[PDB]
């Protein structure tokens, strides 16, 4: 029997690719199974044949036939300065593919900090009034998974667990799976010990760092980011920022990159 | 309507008008627009990113030592090239040497990155404009597995291999949901392959979008992951301990064997996959050695890149050599300096930005960043083009020239520039690959030539990270440890004024970043970007950039179908996000 | 000299004595002794463990909660396996039921143990016996791949490839530095491999050894580490949380996303690879077909294992069946009873142990281990033994029987009982492959059987593997996600005296450990291990095991190379730690 | 360019030593014995069997006297005169008094050679032995561990191979570099012990949540390893991820220091 897949629409706003850059690193399952087994991604700017004309029957297409069951994943996000002119899509603003996609969608992932919150664009002064996926198109059910970008195989854990379990994960207060952002990083990280000891590195390459103690006094934001990264870690378990020497940035927080320089202490 | 002559073409916006929006298969956000005259050539090119966020406004007034996390999210396909120059720039500014190590492991950063987004390229983004997917269905698995093997040595080439790939490719399709392959160009006259290549294209091609997550664990040791790796101002973060208490907490030799692990499997790939694939495209395409030729003819730029000796950008030092072309004068090639000011400059006459005087161009260092939307007539509304016009602003990319000369960059330009150098490696490297294809030299400068150069340019990676990483292990051998300098560090220490670049050669050409720091704070952040040189709109001399001429004169069989343009933006490699910042 | 009949045959030990010690490619110390007559001919066959220490002693006075750790450490190659049986004996003992998750994950982690532990069997143990690595060298790499894509759709068959490992080897062997293959028995006659099927056994050799590292990751994630994993009375210690906060604390979508992705890797491995590899062995080693009989057309045994209803132990849930057959009588496979006294016991008149009455067998729950080192005449010394004395005590191992009965286990034995009590896949694979040999059904009943055998079991567990995931899985979309009863993890909440019997199918056979609880502590503590029942010595009535029976009337081409003695004793995959304990 | 000798021996063990060499990652074990070093005798892997393989043993240690490395996995046992581990019909202790005679290093892998492991638990049926009581006049470098993390152990062989020397060691002998922190100053559930979240039973609700060890039994807190930061089997688990605490494995003594599930 061949059996159909869940269609997918992958839209792209203002953004720097880093979360299809990310979803293409899952380890397990490998991006080609999900595409060729798990899911049916039907539109995607960055990986699909078609351009122009081609690639918008295929949108048109997609989005009527499969209206009200098809899956939208937002990278990045819609800028309302110069009439939304910022982000130009087929001659016309980013804002009205992204409205057309999200009416007919079941349901909304918001793939990073980018469309969950902002990002780089939306830091002060945010030129281009980049605005986050939640603030309009507040219809429909976002699961936000931020980062910048999110883990790998958190972005696949999310969409395995959509497919296996037909539903969307439970998520927190703001719209974040509580399987991967229900902690801390600093609430799991192999450095607590030396956070509790008071055991810190101080300046770059000192003794305490080359011994792996705690980054807490060069501007970790552990203490208040929510992600996955101190236990599933990055690129098939092989590291995250703390471990490989720089304190978390507090990429996967709302608002981070203006919450004080990345080198001042929480 | 009006026609003119530059750089040797004649740009004729009469005829036929087509729209290709969205560009697809690249990064971020495009608008091609072409004319066509009766014989379906392109006789009028224009470029158009569309997309904007304005990173150098958001710079200003951030600390120094930030400035490289912020600029990094620029692109995350280039990802690590901009946080290396901004480390680069910010060193220069201030005055800070960093140690041996981490230069070492910064070329290993941008060495994996060359190698991760070539390969990516040549598969993921353009390899679907040589390689008809759906041809792979009519393939026969033992003369698929006969031609693999006549090519390469590579393991995975048994006929019940591509039997598997072809069988799951063929219930993929008689599923109805094609997916990335639907409404494609398969069956277009310009697929030239026979089936059983488009099956060994199409089976490498999956082979690569596995393998290409293993390149970047790299990354993951050194910068804690990827995308977006970590750095810092004096160095890099990732502290080394090898026969020291303590060495579970930083980078031991567990985790240096995993690098050598990923650094061979890399290096295989590249030359036993990538390298007989693009040889093989070239063989079964070797018209398009004499398409798309543009610019690389007459003006190429490389900044150069991977200084060897640590905090030396000169000549002896770095190993991808820098220069500059123009006129054709392949016999001269010129020295860059990226602080003179009648050197690197950017236009915004046709671009959406406000200068106070249109008419000429300002060097990074007087940089100005006013976002200004403005398209004019566009036969619809200011929502809603449906003809840019390119006789007046029409772009979100600004105008770089070199000394007035509209210039091509990026492994092309690379190839030559070190080639006309006389860079034994890439002298012999090129000619044995011509002489392979049965092609002069000037076959090279041509859309074929983008995609071969790339190839090379990625097995001289996967070839430089394990001399990288050899020189990172004498030192480690001779008890050399230190990966960063901290003296200054602080903002106490750093001149209350001070200015500098910070350069490389990203895979897809020259990158530049300009800081000025001022009472501790960036005071002008300006970046140049290899795409903001190949995509650039006109300038007031009415120049076409990269892109815009290597379109000039390309034969369409099939105006709606629009593959050749395609073959020819992909074959650059676009990155609009980074064109525009 | 003597001679005496037992079983069919005539052990009669005139005649040249060989000897064979260290026996090298199994685990854990044997010392192997065999008479010739005057035909080459073997005549007389002496299994002898020469390793002891003591587990049954060291876990009296333990808290049952911890038995599996200690036990684990029986053996690091089929590792895990007694842990299973040791969780399993103390729940019996206590009355413990577990939830169907820990026993899902439980069979998970046998069957994942039964292809590694097979696997590596295949190519790192026994594969040496059946290919000349030497040879190789003289192989054509083109035919090579030929054969190798005449076999199979595996992917890896290029010539290039074989060259590569051709070459690969070559160096390896010409500074001198042959390693593991110094001194071996490369020539010998009984190598009947073609120059190319060496080359392809040892290509897959080498990726055997690279791969298994891979299949034990489905160990790391439920049970923490491989080798020795961590197992818990009343269930697993690998909580579960799919979507509620903390689930980065636990087995979560990601964790049983790697696991899957380890699966289809295993099946894809064994049913490629190892599968053809082993049919292509029968195929050229047809005479090994008719040669190491043994025990196997007379008496087997099998306790069964994978219960698929959580904490049923019978019939209608072991998906390995139970049951016995002696006499050759395989239409009557006979139910097994591991408390009936009269079923299993040891014997010790030819060990190395005291019993008040050594013309007698003990069950185990009646078992005593009594060390007593006395090799009685001996030629040589008692501490520099020439021949070992097989009329007195021989061995560290003790003698099981089972009714009497000397029994031989293991895949060979499981495959016949479910063949024989009518399980529709085994059937089925049995048939196939001796249709395949155009062999008869005995000719499984032989060395070459025993080998058959475990390829044929490696792919029934990479099968296994997939249905206790899906079901795994499904209990987790119905919200059952419990891995642990502990209602009766505290002491006072046991019976102040109790005992049980845990029993599995471990690789190499039938497993079981007796356990008697008495105030909180281990009273007794006795194991039966499957290499204990294979690698026995004789009984009161000088009846032998199933190795000393399996090497009997064997034809040695070259009494001073015994790679005939080789073959037979690697085809049950020795076991010699697992043995004595 | 040959590869160091190196002869690997068995004493009584259960094997988990060489299987987790095996496991390594980086490198493959596979490039461990063909390029990195010459694996000249090892019982589990070798051709020879018998005189074959006596005669490699002796030609190897005789032609590289002074220049092999020693592998010992397993420990001798002093009962019955040593024939409670016999090879070549002899007590096991006297081939590993030739094998280190001729030695330039020794490798006591795993805990069985470092320091008795389970045999040597009490009440030590058969008097087994640590090689350090055994062979006293050699450098003995101590992996202990039950077994050892199989990229530790190769991560050592490759620090020997590549820099030529013995790795620096703790006054037990314990290489520092992988030896020198105890599991619990790189634990990751350390936030949840100073918090003082903990499973008090196995699958409660703090179990689910990754909750800390220690009352559950937790060793880390007294085993120095590199369990929590390189975890195991390509950096997939470690046993307290997973859900168990730590048994004490690497260091001595660890079966007779109580219940594995009695506190710390
Ligand atoms: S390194 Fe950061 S997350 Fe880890 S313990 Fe220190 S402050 Fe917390
Ligand atoms: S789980 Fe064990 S090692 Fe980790 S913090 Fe708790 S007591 Fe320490
Ligand atoms: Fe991830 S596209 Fe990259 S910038 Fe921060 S998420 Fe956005
Ligand atoms: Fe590692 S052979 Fe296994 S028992 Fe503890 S180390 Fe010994
Ligand atoms: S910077 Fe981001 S990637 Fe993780 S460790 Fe911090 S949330
Ligand atoms: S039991 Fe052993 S494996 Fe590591 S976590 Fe503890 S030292
Ligand atoms: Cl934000
Ligand atoms: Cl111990
Ligand atoms: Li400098
Ligand atoms: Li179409
Ligand atoms: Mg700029
Ligand atoms: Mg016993």
């Amino acid at each position: 029997e061949n059996k159909p897949r869940i269609p997918v629409v992958w839209i792209h706003g203002l953004e720097c690719t880093c979360c299809t850059e990310s979803f293409i690193r899952s380890a397990h399952p490998l991006a080609k199974d999900v595409i060729l087994s798990l899911i049916s991604l039907d539109y995607d700017d960055t990986l699909m044949a078609a351009a122009g004309t081609q690639a918008e029957e295929v949108f048109e297409d997609i989005i009527t036939q499969y209206n009200g069951k098809y899956i939208l994943a937002v990278e990045g996000n819609p800028p309302l300065g110069e009439q939304g002119m910022f982000c130009i899509s087929s001659g016309r603003p980013f804002i009205e593919k992204l409205k057309r996609a999200a009416a007919g969608a079941s349901a909304i992932i918001a793939w990073g900090t980018c469309a969950s919150w902002g990002c780089v664009q939306a830091a002060r002064p945010n030129p281009t009034q980049a605005t986050p996926i939640d603030k309009v198109i507040t219809d429909k059910p976002i699961i936000k998974v931020p980062g910048c970008p999110p883990i790998p195989d958190v972005m696949s854990a999310i969409i395995t667990y959509m497919v296996t379990f037909d539903r969307l994960p439970d998520v927190d207060r703001m719209g974040r799976p509580l399987m991967f952002y229900g902690q801390r990083i600093h609430d799991k990280c192999y450095r607590r010990a030396h956070f509790d000891a008071g055991e810190f590195v101080q300046s770059w390459d000192d003794d305490a760092a080359r011994k792996g103690y705690c980054l807490y006094k060069m501007g970790c934001k552990g203490p208040t980011t929510y992600n996955a990264c101190s236990s599933t870690r990055w690129n098939d378990g092989v590291s995250f920022p703390i471990q490989s020497g720089h304190g978390c940035l507090g990429c996967a927080e709302n608002g981070f990159w203006d919450r004080g320089s990345f080198y001042s202490r929480v | 309507s009006t026609q003119y002559e530059t750089q040797g073409y004649t740009i004729n916006n009469a005829g036929r008008r087509l729209v290709v929006d969205p560009i697809t298969r690249i990064q971020g956000h495009m608008r091609c627009e072409v004319n066509i005259n009766d014989q379906n050539v392109i006789t009028n090119a224009v470029s158009c990113g569309t997309m904007f966020r304005g990173l150098e406004i958001i710079l200003q007034g951030r600390d120094p030592r930030d400035a490289w996390a912020f600029v990094e999210r620029i692109c995350g396909v280039c990802t690590g090239v901009h946080a290396l120059a901004s480390v680069y720039a910010i060193e220069d500014a201030i005055g800070i040497k960093v140690p041996d190590n981490a230069n070492i492991i910064r070329n290993i950063m941008l060495a994996t990155l060359w190698c991760h987004d070539h390969l990516v390229h040549f598969y993921q983004l353009a390899g679907m404009d040589w390689i008809d997917v759906l041809d792979a269905l009519k393939a026969d698995p033992r003369k698929t597995s006969e031609l693999a093997q006549s090519l390469s040595s590579w393991p995975k080439s048994s006929p019940g291999y591509f039997f598997d790939v072809q069988n799951r490719l063929k219930k993929f399709v008689e599923g109805g949901q094609l997916g990335i392959f639907r409404n494609g160009y398969w069956g277009h006259p310009q697929y030239k392959l026979p089936p059983e290549a488009n099956l060994m294209g199409f089976a490498h091609y999956l082979e690569a979008l596995d393998f290409q997550r293993e390149i970047v664990k790299i990354h993951a040791v050194f910068g804690g992951k990827n995308p977006h790796p970590n750095w810092i101002v004096g160095g890099m973060p990732c502290a080394i301990n090898i026969d020291e208490s303590g060495a579970v907490g930083a980078v031991n030799m567990e985790r240096l064997n995993l690098v050598q692990s990923i650094i061979t499997r890399t290096a295989d790939f590249i030359n036993n996959v990538m390298i007989p694939d693009a040889l093989a495209i070239g063989q079964f395409n070797k018209p398009w050695s004499e398409i798309g030729t543009g610019l690389s003819d007459k003006c190429v730029l490389s900044y150069g890149a991977f200084p060897d000796i640590a905090n030396d950008f000169g000549e002896k030092s770095l190993l991808m050599p820098g220069g500059a072309v123009i006129n054709g004068d392949f016999n001269n090639v010129l020295p860059v300096d990226l602080v003179d000011p009648q050197q690197v400059q950017e236009f915004v006459d046709h671009a959406w930005y406000r200068y106070p005087n249109d008419q000429v161009g300002r060097h990074p260092f007087d940089g100005i960043t006013d976002p200004w939307y403005n398209p004019g007539d566009v036969k619809g509304s200011d929502t809603n083009i449906q003809q840019l016009n390119e006789q007046e602003r029409y772009s979100w990319i600004k105008a770089p020239r070199w000394r007035g000369n509209a210039m091509e960059v990026g492994p092309l330009a690379r190839t030559l520039i070190a080639y006309h150098k006389g860079d034994a490696a890439t002298v012999e490297s090129v000619d044995r690959m011509m002489s392979a294809l049965n092609l002069p030299l000037s076959g090279i400068q041509s859309t074929l030539g983008r995609i071969l150069c790339r190839a090379h340019e990625a097995q001289w990676a996967a070839g430089k990270l394990q001399y990288f990483f050899d020189k990172l292990m004498t030192n480690l051998k001779n008890g050399n440890l230190a990966t960063a300098s901290t003296e200054k560090w602080e903002p106490a220490t750093w001149p209350t004024e001070c200015r500098g670049v910070g350069f490389t050669e990203a895979p897809r050409g020259a990158l530049g970043h300009w800081a000025a720091i001022r009472d501790g704070k960036i005071d002008l952040y300006q970046c140049v970007v290899p795409t903001t040189w190949n995509a650039s709109p006109r300038d007031p001399k009415g120049q076409i950039g990269a892109y815009e001429a290597a379109l000039m004169n390309t034969k369409m069989a099939i105006p709606e179908q629009p593959l050749e343009i395609l073959r020819t933006l992909h074959s650059f490699d676009p990155c609009l996000a980074c064109s525009t910042h």
